[PDB]
């Protein structure tokens, strides 16, 4: 991506990094992946 | 520009300790050219 | 499914405050496990 | 990770956390799939 | 010691409710041991 407003247009959400610095993109498939309490709770995908 | 100087004023969950400091420089820029029939260039090779 | 703030909490899943976009991410700590890795040796298991 | 700078140095990226207390590392093959809309878009190790 | 109570002060785009409120401590190491010599331990083994 070039641009901060591609991020929004494409649907992809992206969040702030502070600790260390920058910025990270959060996708829809991303967001299942990220909350999985075990093998169970990820996208059929993964 | 803005200016968030290290200390009590950048306290936040980010940093609880407060170390980091910031500035930054913003502005809009644009231009419209008239008349380009007026704007001449000329291109060259230089030694 | 969580309906309030303190169910991803009291489930153990951790909430990221989400910026531009959106309003909030839940963590898991198995994303979290899969986020924390440079190369395709660190995921886990599942993955 | 024993203090943040390792983080730094070892190249992860870590962000701030506001529900509930912790410190998310990212790193690099953690950031793909992030983004990630669908099956198509993750690296070829998922 | 830095304190930013629960308010208007500490709102930001993650709490637009300003519910929470931090406290941090920094100091800093010290303990230049300028006569090393006259520091004597003894070690031993208790009952």
């Amino acid at each position: 991506y070039s641009d901060v407003d591609a991020i929004l247009a494409d649907g992809k959400q992206a969040v702030a990094v502070k600790h260390g610095g920058g910025l990270v993109v959060v996708g829809e498939l991303g967001a299942q992946v990220l909350a999985a309490k075990d093998v169970s709770e990820l996208p059929d995908g993964v | 520009t803005y200016t968030k100087k290290p200390g009590i004023e950048t306290v936040s969950y980010a940093d609880p300790y407060g170390e980091m400091g910031l500035t930054s420089i913003k502005w809009y820029y644009g231009s419209l050219i008239l008349r380009p029939e007026w704007i001449a260039l000329f291109k060259t090779v230089a030694a």
